[PDB]
């Protein structure tokens, strides 16, 4: 199961803040060490503090500006990060790490994406896209989906809830006035469409609204 | 408290005074001598106490001829003073 | 000896933005190193103890960072009072040595000379001589060039020119220019003036004063 | 206060000596040790040497000409610094710095700007810069100190006895024959002068002769 | 801080092909360095941990080596699950620290 | 073996001005350094013993400094007697090495 759990997505203001959780799960030793990794777009993973919540001590990196203060709960088993005055440069993806005090790190979290915005939450309008009717049908066909217009990243799309993975790609999204758009796409065999119901399953963490769509022939 | 435990008592007594003035005396005698690491107070008790207790890690040591004759009282005094809360239980001991 | 590099000699850096300075040790030093900050015509100021203990009046801007040979100074959004040398000491092994040191510079907005003329004093004529005083203060950046004209004439003999460092008030230059005449030179004159070329203004800023 | 004070200036003919001192204030332990830096003009930090005023002992820069004898006083815990044979390559500011045996210096000295030459001590004429009656007044008014004619270095201009330093300048002395020469200036609202009293004190404490001189319009 | 450089920063690499990513430390740093796998959009993935010591889950092509200062983790036989960066991260002496990372392209 | 190199090989320098000569070890060697001394047709003289110690006999200009890997011998104003070659001896390991030597020339 999932030993390390982090909320989707948090929007901030510039100057503002934020508390990012990890909760964890399994094996919960007294010598266990959480830490946290901000990775931004493009670049790799940046170290930024552990903390073991036995104890409630928490170190942090000195190579960078201290922005971070880490807290736990020892009684829930999650551990926190407390970000103060957040700016352009804060918006990356944060790790949470589980440590069992020999170096490295056994599990990750999902990581919690975190944009930097003065702009406003909007939900993703998610339309079908089923081929022209003079389009040729060869072995294989391909549908999609279209998520646009929505704002901060990211969003999960899958075919199926996950059933169907196979021939399936999703494309970076796209910065336009201040919302984001994508598109999914998935290949299956010709002979099973639409016999076979394929439906796309977008979710949208930032304001937890998770929507469906068959794919249905154009009449 | 008779005798053998006025003189295990003294030791460890005498054992902390010569803690303390031998990391004094080691960042006199070492300080002039290029290259030398026992130029500290706060790390010259450190290396004091590992010193007197035999341990000896390598991280800090004297490299002056008076700073390891200050040395040398440190591990005499050391090695007598727990010697000497031994040979103190020891006796109890025997005497039931 | 342990050596200590501080490279660059100079680090440039635009207002509310993070600056860095370097510190590399010829050999390992652990976390030994210590930093220093030395105004124009100041004494050295202890900033950071052992690469990253900070020090009580030392505001938060100063953090510390590094291990082993390679040592950091960072300053979060420099401001204008940041202008000094930083220089770095180890205490590692005997001798203590120093770094060669880190000048930090602003780069601000640019700003025009305000020029000022001043004459000679009833006190200086008396002595026997006269020296007229013109003060290029607040411009950036520091190139400039002062002319000196007498009855419309230039001069340049006797002109002593001193420029400042970089202000540390408003990240800004200062220079002066005196002119220094005889009395009996300064008799037989009437209109002198101070001419400032900057690149502020492609008109030149001149300042003019008539003996009475 | 001022934990560590040193002498303002010391002329010294080339061949002869000097001994710079410095008292101590504050808390003053036996595990102090007294450091003396050689700074020259334009150039960086150099260590001379250590003494421990406790016992007597004293090391110095093996890098360097062995010129400085270090001695001290534990009856008035003023430590001393006795140059020997000086050039002109022994001009310098000399600071004394306290280190608590832990590394760092916590305390610095004012510096004794120690200039070597043949010639003789001059107090420095102090002149008003009053603006000509022709000038504009503008907002702001600009006013000054001339210092000429002084030796040697250095020389501290103030303005009102420190109580005004906002807006202030002070030029580098220039080298003429054998003489320093200066200017300073100090900016003020136009509307506080003269109603304001504005006075420069100028020291030389190569001669002990510190003057003040108050700006008065031209009449 | 221990800096870890990795070289090449892309490493490109036919299938079938046995392939070395490369991991230096500024100083020896003994057997205490493990590498991690990120995916598109994905966490890291711990594939060697102290240089050689294989992971129970991690297929049989992802191997370790090295000691002191150069370390090399290799593929045998890379197929196409393997694209994606290869970080190495070392826990000698604190704080730990994390490789500039190397991409793998097929 | 200790390789001690000297750079330069020949020293010029006018007479009355400070000079000094460099010794570099291949490794750390403390202060077990020392400097002799020796001029046309003659034999070896001690100068410097461990890097900074003085020798009686020898002038108070012959001064020393260094340690770890970088040594120096220096002379205060420099006159017509230190026509030599100057030579620098490690002590820390055996075998004992020698410098290259250095030849001062006024």
């Amino acid at each position: 199961q999932v030993q390390l759990q982090q909320p989707g997505a948090e929007l901030v203001k510039p100057g503002a803040s934020v508390k990012l959780s990890c909760k964890a799960s399994g094996y919960t030793f007294t010598s266990d060490w959480i830490h946290w990794v901000k990775q931004r777009p493009g670049h790799g993973l940046e170290w930024i503090g552990e903390i073991i919540p036995s104890y409630g001590r928490a170190n942090y990196n000195e190579k960078i500006q201290k922005k971070a203060t880490l807290t736990a709960d020892k009684s829930s088993s999650t551990a926190f990060m407390q970000l103060s005055s957040l700016t352009s440069e804060d918006s990356a993806v944060y790790y949470c790490a589980r440590e069992r005090g020999d170096g490295y790190f056994a599990v990750w979290g999902a990581g919690t994406t975190v944009t930097v915005s003065s702009a406003k939450t909007t939900p993703p309008s998610v339309y079908p896209l089923a081929p022209g009717s003079a389009a040729q049908t060869n072995s294989m066909v391909t549908l999609g989906c279209l998520v646009k217009g929505y704002f901060p990243e990211p969003v999960t799309v899958t075919w199926n809830s996950g059933s169907l993975s196979s021939g399936v790609h999703t494309f970076p999204a796209v910065l336009q006035s201040d919302l984001y758009t994508l598109s999914s796409s998935v290949t299956v065999p010709s002979s099973s469409w639409p016999s076979e119901t394929v439906t796309c399953n977008v979710a949208h963490p930032a304001s937890s609204t998770k929507v469906d769509k068959k794919i249905v022939p154009r009449d | 408290s008779a005798l053998h435990w006025r003189a295990a008592g003294a030791a460890t007594v005498l054992l902390v005074i010569v803690l303390l003035a031998g990391s004094y005396l080691a960042v006199l005698a070492e300080r002039g001598a290029p290259g030398a690491q026992l130029i500290t107070y706060p790390r010259a008790l450190w290396w004091s106490v590992e010193t007197a207790t035999t341990v000896g890690y390598g991280d800090l040591y004297p490299v002056t001829l008076w700073g390891r004759l200050v040395a040398v009282v440190v591990m005499v005094a050391g090695i007598t003073s727990f010697g000497l809360v031994t040979a103190a239980l020891a006796t109890w001991f025997v005497g039931r | 000896d342990i050596l200590l590099t501080q490279s660059p000699a100079i680090l440039s850096v635009s207002p509310g933005e993070r600056v860095s300075f370097s510190c590399r040790a010829s050999q390992s030093i652990g976390t030994d190193i210590h930093w220093y900050q030395q105004r124009t015509n100041g004494s050295p100021r202890l900033l950071i103890k052992y690469a990253s203990e900070s020090i009580s009046g030392i505001p938060s801007r100063f953090s510390g960072s590094g291990s082993g040979t390679d040592f950091t100074l960072s300053i979060n959004s420099v401001e204008s009072e940041d202008i000094a040398n930083y220089y770095c000491q180890q205490s590692n092994r005997w001798p203590f040595t120093f770094g060669s040191g880190t000048k930090l510079e602003i780069k601000r907005a640019d700003a025009a000379p305000t020029v000022s003329i001043f004459p000679p004093s009833s006190e200086q004529l008396t002595s026997g001589g006269a020296s007229v005083v013109c003060f290029l203060n607040n411009f950036y950046p520091k190139d400039i060039n002062v002319k000196w004209k007498i009855d419309g004439s230039e001069r340049q003999n006797g002109v002593l020119n001193s420029w400042t460092d970089q202000d540390s008030k408003d990240s800004t230059y200062s220079m002066s220019s005196t002119l220094t005449l005889t009395k009996d030179e300064y008799e037989r004159h009437n209109s002198y003036t101070c001419e400032a070329t900057h690149k502020t203004s492609t008109s030149p800023i001149v300042k003019s004063f008539n003996r009475n």
